[PDB]
C-alpha cells in the first residue's frame, strides 16, 4: 500500500535470497557455461571487444558478491514490488 | 582481373555472349568469387546490408514527397468515405484527350492515379494532418538514407573493418537485438502514441514546437511512480466519439476494452498503446538471457549439449549443432526466411479480420490488395527457405562432426519420411477431387439433393468455443455459466462478444460444406509443395541414381542420357518444380478469400453457399461473372478509367504464354538455328563490314529454365492483380 | 519371478535388495543406476508428503469446517480472510502468505540437497529421529518396508480423492463414502463409467 | 506436368516408394522405372492436344445446338 | 576446359576410348586388373563434355568421370 | 438440431425442391401420348423421384437452409449410417484385396523367373488364394504377432 515500504521490503528479500539461499547453485552452474566458438572463447579467438571486465568483478565480500549480482537481484526486487503495488488498486493480471 | 567480370577469370575468358549473362547472374554469390576469404565475405555482406537500408529509406521518402506534392490528403481528411485518395499525377505525352478527361479524378486538376496501398489511412491514424508534416517526414527520411550510405562507406575502410571473431559473437548480438531493437523500439512507439497520435484523435495538435509544455495526462507521471496505474484507464472514449474531434472524447491512455471503435470500425488506440507497452516489457526481459562480459548469462553450446533423451531414441541429441549453425550462413538464412514467411502469412491473416487503421475496413479494394500482396510475398519467402536449406547440405555440412545427432538421423530415415509424405498427398488428392467430381455430376443430371455435403463440424465447434452463437453449441465462451466466461466477464468479453456476433464484419465468418472442401484442397497444396522441397533438400548429396551428386554442386544441367536418362536431377531443379505448386496453392487461397468477401459485401452470401460445392460454380459465378466490367475498359464505342487495367490484363496473358516457349522447347533446337544466321550475316554485302565481338550462342539449359519460370511468374501476378483491382473497384470504388 | 505379477520374469536391472522392489518396471526407466538412486529418493519424498497430506484432507471435512477444496475459496475473494478452527487469522492477507512461504521453504529445501552421501540422502539422522529406532538394522529395514508400503497406499488414496472430487463437484471424500453406504447397489462408479 | 519436368526427379521419388514396398514384402519382380525421356515428351504432347481439341469441341457443339 | 578423371575400378574393357568423338582418351599398360591395361585422359583441352564415355562404362559405379568447367571455343564446338 | 440443422422430413425447402422437380418432369410428360414409351419412362422417373425424397426423409438425414441433406461425421451415434458403417465395409474390402495380392506375390516369388508370373497370371494358384481373404483380419493379426509381416531394416536392399 505504501510504495516506499513495499519496494524496500521486496528489494531486501530478493537480496537475501541472492546472497544466502541460491548463491552456491548459481556460482556452480555459471562455471560450466562459458560461451565459445570452435573450442575457444570469444576473446581468445580474436574479438578485442569481448574481454571480460576485471575492475567491476572483484569485491571484498567474503563470498564474492559484486555489483553485477547486486543489480541482478535488485531488478527482481523492483519488478516484484511493482507487481504487488499494481494488483492492489485494481488489477486482474497474472 | 582481366575484363568483365573482374571477379571470375573463368567467365572473363569466355568468348561468347554467355560471358555477359552469367556475369550478371553470379555477381552477388560472393562465396564463388576468385581468391575470396572468410573475413571479406562478412565485411562485404555488411556493406551490402547498409545499401539495402539506404534504398528502403529512399523508397519511403519518395512516397511521402509525391503524396504531399500531388495528393489530396487534406481534402480526404474531411470526407474519408466519399473521396478517393491520390497516389501521383500522370504526365504521358502518348495520351489522347478522352484519356486525359477519363483519368482526371478525386477533385484534382489533371489526370491522376488512385492509391490502393492504404497509406492515407495509416498516416491519418498516426497523427499526421497537413502537407507540411509530410514534407518534413520526407526530408528526414532523405537524411536517413544518406546516413546509411555514409556508414556503409565508413565501415569498409581499413581503420574501421570489424574482425571475423566480431561477427561470430552470438550471445552479445542476441542480447542487443532482443533488448534494444525490439523492446526499446516498442517503448519509443508507445511513447509516440501517448504523446502524439492519441491526442490527435481528440482535437489536440502536438508538434515539435510545443510538446514539452503540454501534458499527455493531467496528473502526469505520479500514478506511474506511486503505482496507482489504474488511473490511466478510468475515463475511456465514448461510444459516440467522432475520431478527429473532441465530441465524446475521454482521458484514458491505457485500456483493455477489446472490440472496435463504432465509427472507424478499427481497434481502439489505447488498446494498441497498452499492447506495445506489454510487448516492450516482454522483449526487454527476454534480452538478458545470454552471457557477454559480466559473469552472468547462459551459454548456447552448453544448453544444446545437455538436452539428450536418456533412452537413446534420439542418438546423441543436439551435440555439435552450435558450430554447425554458427559456421554456416546458409543455415542461418534458412531459419530466418522460414520464420519471416510464417509471420508474413500471420500478418496477412490478422490484418483482414482485426483492422487497425481508421476507415480502412470500408475500403474494400485496399483490403483485398493487402491480403493478396502479403500472401504472395509469403509464398516466395517460404520457397526460398528450403532452397537455402538445401544449399546447406551440399556446401557446409560436415558428416564427421555431426556423427549420430538429430541432423544425421534425418538423412538416415529419408525413405520413410518421403514415402509417408507421398501417401498423405495421394489420399488428399484422390478423395477431394472425387467429391468435387461427384457433386458436379449430380448437378449436371439435375438432382442436387444427391450431393455429398460434409458439414465442417470441428471448425464450427471451435468457433463456438471462441464465442459464436450461430450453431447452437453451448461450450466455453458460448455458455453463460462457466469459469472461462466468469473470469473475463468484466475485462474484455463484452466488446469481444459484440464484435464476434456482428455479421457485417469479417471476424469469424459463418462457414459451410464449401469451406470444408476448399480447406482440404489447401491442405493438399501445402503437403505436395512440402514433398517436392523436402525431397530436393534430403537427396541433395546423392541417391541411388547419382551417388556422388555433392561433387557437382547445387545447380548443374544433368548427368547425361546414360543409366536411363537424368534430366532435372539437381536440387536447383527441385526448387524450380516446387515454385509452380506454390503459385497453384496461393492461387487457391486468394480465389477463396476474394469470392467469399465479394459475396459478403454485396449482401448475397447464399450465392457462395450454393455455388461453391461444385467446380462449374467456381468457373461460372466467380470468374466469368466478375469480368464483365473489366473487359469493357475500352471497346469500339469508347474507353473509361478501367482501360489501363484492361490493357494490363492482356499484357499478363501474353507474358505467361511467352514463358511456355522457354519451358517446352530445349536448347539443341535453337543452337542449330543460330549457326545458320551467323553464316547468313558473314555472307551479306554492306553488312559484313560490321563485326560482332562476342560470339552469339543459344541460352544454357539452367538459364532457360530460369527465364521461362520468370516469364511465367510475372504473367501470373500481373493478370491476377488486374482482375482483382478492376473487379472490386468497378463495384465499390 | 516377479512378485507383482506371478509367473512373470524379473527385470534384468531389478531383483536387487531394495526397500520395495517387486520387479515392477514395464518401461525400464531405471536402467541407469545414477537415475535409479534419485528415483528412490524421489519416491520417498512423494510418499512422505502424501502420507502427511491424507489426514490434512480428512480431518477438517469430518469436523464440519468445509472440504479440502472450499478451504481455498477465500483466497479468490478480494476481501477474503483466513479462518482456522473458526478463529479468523489476523495475517490472512494473501501477499504475505505467498511471500513467507516461498522465502522459508526455499531455504529449508535448499539446505537438504547440499548433502552428498547417497545413502544418507534418503534417510538422515540427527534431529529427525529424536526417539531413535536405527539401533537394530533388521527392524530398521522392516520399518522401511512398512513405511514405503503405506506411502504407496496413501498416494493411491490421494489420486482417488482428486478423481472423485472431479467426478462430483462441490462434494468431499467422506460424503462419497456416506453416499456409497446409503445405496451400495445404486451409488457406485458405474454411473460415471457408463453415463443417464 | 509431363511437359515441364524431367525423369531424374521421378526415378529418385520412385526409389523412396519402393523402399516402403520392400518393407512389407510386396516389392514386385518387375522393377518399377520412370518413363523414358522420349515417352515423357510423347505423353505430354498427346494429352495437351486431346485436352485442347476436346475443350473446343464441347464449346462449339453446345453453342451451335442451343442457339442454332 | 572440362576435367576428366579415371579411377582404379577400371577393368580395361576399352569401350570409353572407342566411344569418344574427339580422341581425348587412350589405353596404357597396367598391372592392377586381369586385362593388364587402364584408361588415360591426356588431351582434355579437346573435350566437349558429351559424356558418351560414361554411357559406355560397365562398372558400378563409374570408372571414368567428367566434370564440366570453363567454356572455350573448342569446348563449345563453335565452327564460327 | 445438430449445428443449427433441420431434419429433412420437416423442412419446407426440401418439399419445395421436390415439388419443383416433379412439376418440371410433369411439364415434359404432358407432351406425349398417355400409352407411348416416352410417357412411361417419364412416369417411372417421377415415381423414382418421389421414392428418393421419401426415403431421404424417413432415414433421418438432416437438411440445411438450402434444403439439401448434410452429413455428420464427428462420431454421433444417430448418424453412424452416414460414414462409420460404410467406412468399415470399405476397410474390410480393401484389406481383402491387398491381402490376396500380397499373398500371391509371396507365393510366386520362389520360382526361377517370378516376373513371368506377373504378366501372365497363374489362375489355378490364384483361385486357391482368393477365398482366403475372407478372414484377412485374423491372418494379418497373427502374422503381425509372430513377426512375419515386416522385414528388419538391416535386411532391406536390392
Ligand atoms: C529486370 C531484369 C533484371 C535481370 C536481367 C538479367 C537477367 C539474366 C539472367 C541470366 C541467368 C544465367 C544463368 O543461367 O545463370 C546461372 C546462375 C548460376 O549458375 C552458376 O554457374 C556457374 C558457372 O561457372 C562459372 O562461374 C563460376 C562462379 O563464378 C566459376 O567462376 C566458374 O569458373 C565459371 O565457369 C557455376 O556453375 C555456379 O556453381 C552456378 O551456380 O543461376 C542463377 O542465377 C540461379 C539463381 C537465381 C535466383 C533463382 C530464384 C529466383 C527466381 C524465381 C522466379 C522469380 C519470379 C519473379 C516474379 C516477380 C513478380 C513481380
Ligand atoms: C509498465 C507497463 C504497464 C503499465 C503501466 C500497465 C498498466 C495497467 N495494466 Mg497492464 N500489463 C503490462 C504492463 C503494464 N500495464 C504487462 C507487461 C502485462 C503482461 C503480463 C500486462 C497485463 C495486464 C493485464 C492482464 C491487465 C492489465 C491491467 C492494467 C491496468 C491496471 C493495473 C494493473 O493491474 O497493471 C497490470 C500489472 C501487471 C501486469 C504486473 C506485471 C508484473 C511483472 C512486471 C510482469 C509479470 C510477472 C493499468 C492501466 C488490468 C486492467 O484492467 O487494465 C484495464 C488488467 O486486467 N495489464
Ligand atoms: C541495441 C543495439 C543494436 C541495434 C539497435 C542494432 C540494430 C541493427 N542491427 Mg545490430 N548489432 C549490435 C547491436 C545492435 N544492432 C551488436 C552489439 C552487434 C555485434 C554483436 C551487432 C551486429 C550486427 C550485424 C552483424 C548486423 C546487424 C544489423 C542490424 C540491423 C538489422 C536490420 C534492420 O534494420 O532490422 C530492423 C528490425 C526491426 C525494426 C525489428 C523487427 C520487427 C518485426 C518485423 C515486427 C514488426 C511489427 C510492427 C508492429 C510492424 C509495423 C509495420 C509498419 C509498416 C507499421 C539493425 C539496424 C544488420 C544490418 O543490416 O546491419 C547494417 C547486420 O548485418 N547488427
Ligand atoms: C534475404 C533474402 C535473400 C538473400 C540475401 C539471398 C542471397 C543469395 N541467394 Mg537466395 N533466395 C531468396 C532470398 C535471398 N537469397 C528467395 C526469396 C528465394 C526464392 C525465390 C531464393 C532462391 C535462391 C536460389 C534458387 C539461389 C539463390 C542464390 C542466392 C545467391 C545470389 C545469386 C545471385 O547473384 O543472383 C543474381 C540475380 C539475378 C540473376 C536476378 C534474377 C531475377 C529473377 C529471374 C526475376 C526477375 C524478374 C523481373 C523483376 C521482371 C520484371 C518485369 C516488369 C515488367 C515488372 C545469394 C547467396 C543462388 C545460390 O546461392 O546458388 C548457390 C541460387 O541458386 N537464392
Ligand atoms: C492439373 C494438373 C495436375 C494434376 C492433376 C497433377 C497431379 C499430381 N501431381 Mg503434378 N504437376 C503439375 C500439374 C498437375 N499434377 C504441374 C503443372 C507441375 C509442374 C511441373 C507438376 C509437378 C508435380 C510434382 C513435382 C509432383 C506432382 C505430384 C502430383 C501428384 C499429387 C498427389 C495427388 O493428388 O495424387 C492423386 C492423383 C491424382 C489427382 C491424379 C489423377 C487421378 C485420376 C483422376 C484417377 C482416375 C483415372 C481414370 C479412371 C483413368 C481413365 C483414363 C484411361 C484409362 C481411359 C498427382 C499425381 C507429386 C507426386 O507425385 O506425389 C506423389 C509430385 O511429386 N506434380
Ligand atoms: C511419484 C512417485 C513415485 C516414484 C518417483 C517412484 C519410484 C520408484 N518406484 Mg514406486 N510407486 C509409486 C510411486 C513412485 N515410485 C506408487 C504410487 C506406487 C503404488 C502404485 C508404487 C509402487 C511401486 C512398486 C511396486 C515398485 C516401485 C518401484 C519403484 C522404482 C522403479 C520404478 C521407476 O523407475 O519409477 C520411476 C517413476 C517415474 C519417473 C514416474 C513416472 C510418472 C509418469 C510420467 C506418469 C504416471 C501417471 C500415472 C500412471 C497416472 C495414473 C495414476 C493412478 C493409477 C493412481 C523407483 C525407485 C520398484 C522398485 O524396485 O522400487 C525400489 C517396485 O518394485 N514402486
Ligand atoms: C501437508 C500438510 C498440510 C497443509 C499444507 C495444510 C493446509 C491447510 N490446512 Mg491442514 N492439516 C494437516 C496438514 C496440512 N494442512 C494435518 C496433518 C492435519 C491434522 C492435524 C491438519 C488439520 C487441519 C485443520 C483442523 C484445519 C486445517 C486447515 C488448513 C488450511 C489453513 C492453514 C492455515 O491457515 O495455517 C495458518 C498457520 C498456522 C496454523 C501455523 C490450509 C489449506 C484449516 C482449514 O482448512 O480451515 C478451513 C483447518 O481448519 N488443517
Ligand atoms: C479430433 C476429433 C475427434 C475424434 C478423433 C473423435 C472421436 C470419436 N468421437 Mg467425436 N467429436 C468431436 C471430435 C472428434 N471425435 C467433436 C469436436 C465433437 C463435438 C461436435 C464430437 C462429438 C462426438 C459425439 C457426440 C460422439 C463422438 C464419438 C466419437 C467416437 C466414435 C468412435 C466409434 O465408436 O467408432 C466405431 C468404430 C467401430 C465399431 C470399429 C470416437 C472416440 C461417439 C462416442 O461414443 O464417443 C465416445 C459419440 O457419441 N464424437
Ligand atoms: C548488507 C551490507 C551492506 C549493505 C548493502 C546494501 C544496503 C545494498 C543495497 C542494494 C540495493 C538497494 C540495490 C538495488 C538495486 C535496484 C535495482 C537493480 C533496480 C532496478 C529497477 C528496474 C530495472 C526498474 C524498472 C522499471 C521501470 C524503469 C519503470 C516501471 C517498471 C519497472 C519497475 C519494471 C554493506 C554495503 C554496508 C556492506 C556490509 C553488509
Ligand atoms: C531443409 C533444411 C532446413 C529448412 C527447414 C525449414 C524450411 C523448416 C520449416 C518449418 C516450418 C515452417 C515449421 C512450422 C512450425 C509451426 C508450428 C510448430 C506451430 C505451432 C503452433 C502452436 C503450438 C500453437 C498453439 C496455440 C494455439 C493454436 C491457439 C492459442 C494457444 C496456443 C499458442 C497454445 C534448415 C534451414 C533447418 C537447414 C537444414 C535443412
Ligand atoms: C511442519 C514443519 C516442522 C518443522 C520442525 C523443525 C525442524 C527443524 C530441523 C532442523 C535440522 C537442522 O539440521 C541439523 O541436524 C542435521 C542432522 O544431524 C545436521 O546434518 C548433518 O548431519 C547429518 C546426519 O548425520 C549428515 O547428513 C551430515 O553430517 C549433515 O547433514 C545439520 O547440519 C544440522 O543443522
Amino acid at each position: 500500500l505504501e510504495p516506499s515500504v513495499v519496494i524496500s521490503l521486496s528489494t531486501g528479500l530478493s537480496l537475501v535470497l541472492g546472497r544466502f539461499v541460491f548463491f552456491n547453485f548459481q556460482r556452480e552452474n555459471v562455471a560450466k557455461q562459458v560461451p565459445a566458438q570452435n573450442g575457444k572463447t570469444h576473446f581468445d579467438a580474436g574479438d578485442v571487444r569481448a574481454k571480460e571486465f576485471a575492475g567491476i568483478l572483484k569485491s571484498n565480500d567474503p563470498v564474492g558478491f559484486n555489483i553485477v549480482d547486486v543489480l541482478a537481484w535488485g531488478s527482481i526486487g523492483h519488478i516484484v514490488a511493482y507487481y504487488i503495488l499494481a494488483t492492489t488498486s485494481n488489477g486482474y493480471d497474472p | 582481373e582481366l575484363r568483365f567480370p573482374r571477379f571470375s577469370q573463368g567467365l572473363a575468358q569466355d568468348p561468347t555472349t554467355r560471358r555477359i549473362w552469367f556475369g550478371i547472374a553470379t555477381a552477388h554469390d560472393f562465396e564463388s568469387h576468385d581468391d575470396i576469404t572468410e573475413e571479406r565475405l562478412y565485411q562485404n555482406i555488411f556493406a551490402s546490408h547498409f545499401g539495402q537500408l539506404a534504398i528502403i529509406f529512399l523508397w519511403t521518402s519518395g512516397n511521402l514527397f509525391h503524396v504531399a506534392w500531388q495528393g489530396n490528403f487534406e481534402s480526404w481528411i474531411q470526407d474519408p468515405l466519399h473521396v478517393r485518395p491520390i497516389a501521383h499525377a500522370i504526365w504521358d505525352p502518348h495520351f489522347g484527350q478522352p484519356a486525359v478527361e477519363a483519368f482526371t479524378r478525386g477533385g484534382a486538376a489533371g489526370p491522376v492515379n488512385i492509391a490502393y496501398s492504404g497509406v492515407y489511412q495509416w498516416w491519418y491514424t498516426i497523427g499526421l494532418r497537413t502537407n507540411e508534416d509530410l514534407y518534413t517526414g520526407a526530408l528526414f527520411l532523405l537524411f536517413l538514407s544518406t546516413l546509411s550510405l555514409v556508414a556503409g562507406w565508413l565501415h569498409l575502410q581499413p581503420k574501421w573493418k570489424p574482425s571475423l571473431s566480431w561477427f561470430k559473437n552470438a550471445e552479445s548480438r542476441l542480447n542487443h537485438h532482443l533488448s534494444g531493437l525490439f523492446g526499446v523500439s516498442s517503448l519509443a512507439w508507445t511513447g509516440h502514441l501517448v504523446h502524439v497520435a492519441i491526442p490527435a484523435s481528440r482535437g489536440e495538435y502536438v508538434r515539435w514546437n510545443n510538446f514539452l509544455d503540454v501534458l499527455p495526462y493531467p496528473q502526469g507521471l505520479g500514478p506511474l511512480l506511486t503505482g496507482q496505474w489504474n488511473l490511466y484507464a478510468q475515463n475511456p472514449d465514448s461510444s459516440n466519439h467522432l475520431f478527429g474531434t473532441a465530441q465524446g472524447a475521454g482521458t484514458a491512455i491505457l485500456t483493455l476494452l477489446g472490440g472496435f471503435h463504432p465509427q472507424t470500425q478499427s481497434l481502439w488506440l489505447t488498446d494498441i498503446a497498452h499492447h506495445h507497452l506489454a510487448i516492450a516489457f516482454i522483449f526487454l526481459i527476454a534480452g538478458h538471457m545470454y552471457r557477454t562480459n559480466f559473469g552472468i548469462g547462459h551459454s548456447i553450446k552448453d544448453l544444446l549439449e545437455a538436452h539428450t533423451p536418456p533412452g537413446g531414441r534420439l542418438g546423441r541429441g543436439h551435440k555439435g549443432l552450435y558450430d554447425t549453425i554458427n559456421n554456416s550462413i546458409h543455415f542461418q538464412l534458412g531459419l530466418a526466411l522460414a520464420s519471416l514467411g510464417v509471420i508474413t502469412s500471420l500478418v496477412a491473416q490478422h490484418m483482414y479480420s482485426l483492422p487497425a487503421y481508421a476507415f480502412i475496413a470500408q475500403d474494400f479494394t485496399t483490403q483485398a490488395a493487402l491480403y493478396t500482396h502479403h500472401q504472395y510475398i509469403a509464398g516466395f519467402i517460404m520457397t526460398g527457405a528450403f532452397a537455402h536449406g538445401a544449399i546447406f547440405f551440399i556446401r557446409d555440412y560436415n558428416p564427421e562432426q555431426n556423427e549420430d545427432n538429430v541432423l544425421a538421423r534425418m538423412l538416415d530415415h529419408k525413405e520413410a519420411i518421403i514415402s509417408h509424405l507421398s501417401w498423405a498427398s495421394l489420399f488428399l488428392g484422390f478423395h477431394t477431387l472425387g467429391l468435387y467430381v461427384h457433386n458436379d455430376v449430380m448437378l449436371a443430371f439435375g438432382t442436387p439433393e444427391k450431393q455429398i455435403l460434409i458439414e465442417p463440424i470441428f471448425a464450427q465447434w471451435i468457433q463456438s468455443a471462441h464465442g459464436k452463437t450461430t450453431y447452437g453449441f453451448d461450450i466455453l465462451l458460448s455458455s453463460t455459466n462457466g469459469p472461462a466466461f466468469n473470469a473475463g466477464r468484466s475485462l474484455w468479453l463484452p466488446g469481444w462478444l459484440n464484435a464476434v456476433n456482428e455479421n457485417s464484419n469479417s471476424l469469424f465468418l459463418t462457414i459451410g460444406p464449401g469451406d470444408f472442401l476448399v480447406h482440404h484442397a489447401i491442405a493438399l497444396g501445402l503437403h505436395t509443395t512440402t514433398l517436392i522441397l523436402v525431397k530436393g533438400a534430403l537427396d541433395a548429396r546423392g541417391s541411388k541414381l547419382m551417388p556422388d551428386k555433392k561433387d557437382f554442386g547445387y545447380s548443374f544441367p544433368c548427368d547425361g542420357p546414360g543409366r536411363g536418362g537424368t534430366c532435372d536431377i539437381s536440387a536447383w531443379d527441385a526448387f524450380y518444380l516446387a515454385v509452380f505448386w506454390m503459385l497453384n496453392t496461393i492461387g487457391w487461397v486468394t480465389f477463396y478469400w476474394h469470392w467469399k468477401h465479394i459475396t459478403l459485401w454485396q449482401g448475397n452470401v447464399s450465392q457462395f453457399n450454393e455455388s461453391s460445392t461444385y467446380l462449374m460454380g467456381w468457373l461460372r459465378d466467380y470468374l466469368w461473372l466478375n469480368s464483365s466490367q473489366l473487359i469493357n475498359g475500352y471497346n469500339p464505342f469508347g474507353m473509361n478509367s478501367l482501360s489501363v487495367w484492361a490493357w494490363m490484363f492482356l499484357f499478363g496473358h501474353l507474358v505467361w504464354a511467352t514463358g511456355f516457349m522457354f519451358l517446352i522447347s530445349w536448347r539443341g533446337y535453337w543452337q542449330e538455328l543460330i549457326e545458320t544466321l551467323a553464316w547468313a550475316h558473314e555472307r551479306t554485302p554492306l553488312a559484313n563490314l560490321i563485326r560482332w565481338r562476342d560470339k552469339p550462342v543459344a541460352l544454357s539449359i539452367v538459364q532457360a529454365r530460369l527465364v521461362g519460370l520468370a516469364h511465367f511468374s510475372v504473367g501470373y501476378i500481373f493478370t491476377y492483380a488486374a482482375f482483382l483491382i478492376a473487379s472490386t473497384s468497378g463495384k465499390f470504388g | 519371478s516377479a512378485e507383482w505379477f506371478p509367473g512373470q520374469p524379473r527385470p534384468a536391472h531389478l531383483d536387487g535388495s531394495s526397500p520395495g522392489d517387486f520387479g515392477f518396471d514395464p518401461l525400464g526407466l531405471a536402467t541407469v543406476p545414477a537415475n535409479f538412486e534419485r528415483f528412490k529418493e524421489s519416491e520417498i519424498y512423494h510418499c512422505r508428503w502424501a502420507m502427511l497430506a491424507v489426514p490434512g484432507v480428512l480431518l477438517p471435512e469430518a469436523l464440519g469446517l468445509g472440504n479440502w477444496v472450499k478451504a481455498q475459496e477465500w483466497a479468490a475473494i478480494p476481501g477474503g480472510q483466513a479462518t482456522y478452527l473458526g478463529n479468523p487469522v489476523p495475517w490472512g492477507n494473501l501477499p504475505t502468505i505467498l511471500a513467507i512461504e516461498f522465502l522459508a521453504i526455499a531455504f529449508a529445501e535448499q539446505q537438504r540437497t547440499m548433502e552428498k552421501d547417497p545413502e544418507k540422502k534418503k534417510y538422515p539422522g540427527g534431529a529427525f529421529d529424536p526417539l531413535g529406532f536405527s539401533k537394530d538394522p533388521v527392524k530398521f529395514e522392516e520399518l522401511k518396508l512398512k513405511e514405503i508400503k503405506n506411502g504407496r497406499l496413501a498416494m493411491l488414496a490421494f489420486v482417488g480423492f482428486v478423481v472423485q472430487q472431479s467426478a462430483y463437484p462441490g462434494t468431499g471424500p467422506l460424503e462419497n463414502l456416506g453416499s456409497h453406504l446409503a445405496d451400495p447397489w445404486h451409488n457406485n462408479i458405474g454411473d460415471i463409467v457408463i453415463p443417464r | 506436368m509431363f511437359l515441364f519436368s524431367g525423369r531424374g526427379y521421378w526415378q529418385e521419388l520412385i526409389e523412396s516408394i519402393v523402399w516402403a514396398h520392400n518393407k512389407l514384402k510386396v516389392a514386385p519382380a518387375t522393377q518399377p522405372r520412370a518413363l523414358s525421356i522420349i515417352q515423357g515428351r510423347a505423353v505430354g504432347v498427346t494429352h495437351y492436344l486431346l485436352g485442347g481439341i476436346a475443350t473446343t469441341w464441347a464449346f462449339f457443339l453446345a453453342r451451335i445446338i442451343a442457339v442454332g | 576446359s572440362h576435367s576428366v578423371k579415371i579411377y582404379d575400378t577400371c577393368i580395361g574393357c576399352t569401350q570409353c576410348v572407342r566411344a569418344c568423338p574427339t580422341d581425348v582418351l587412350e589405353m596404357i599398360p597396367w598391372d592392377g586388373c586381369k586385362a593388364k591395361q587402364i584408361a588415360s585422359a591426356p588431351r582434355t583441352e579437346d573435350c566437349v563434355g558429351c559424356k558418351r564415355c560414361e554411357s559406355a562404362c560397365p562398372t558400378d559405379f563409374l570408372s571414368v568421370r567428367v566434370y564440366l568447367g570453363p567454356e572455350t571455343t573448342r569446348s563449345m564446338a563453335l565452327s564460327y | 438440431d445438430i449445428a443449427g440443422l433441420t431434419p429433412c422430413k420437416d423442412s419446407k425447402a426440401f418439399a419445395k425442391r421436390e415439388k419443383q422437380s416433379v412439376k418440371k418432369l410433369t411439364s415434359s410428360l404432358k407432351k406425349y401420348a398417355p400409352d407411348s414409351a416416352p410417357a412411361l419412362a417419364i412416369q417411372a422417373t417421377i415415381d423414382k423421384t418421389k421414392r428418393r425424397f421419401e426415403n431421404y426423409g424417413k432415414f433421418g438425414l438432416l437438411c440445411g437452409s438450402d434444403g439439401l441433406p448434410h452429413l455428420i461425421v464427428s462420431g454421433d451415434q444417430r448418424h453412424w449410417g452416414e460414414f462409420i458403417t460404410p467406412g468399415v465395409l470399405f476397410l474390410y474390402i480393401a484389406g481383402w484385396i491387398g491381402w490376396v495380392g500380397r499373398s500371391y506375390l509371396i507365393a510366386v516369388s520362389g520360382e526361377k523367373k517370378p516376373a513371368m508370373r506377373e504378366i501372365i497370371i497363374d489362375v489355378e494358384l490364384a483361385s486357391k488364394i482368393i477365398p482366403r481373404g475372407f478372414i484377412w483380419p485374423v491372418a494379418a493379426y497373427r502374422e503381425w504377432i509372430n513377426g512375419d509381416l515386416v522385414v528388419d531394416d538391416a535386411d532391406i536392399g536390392y
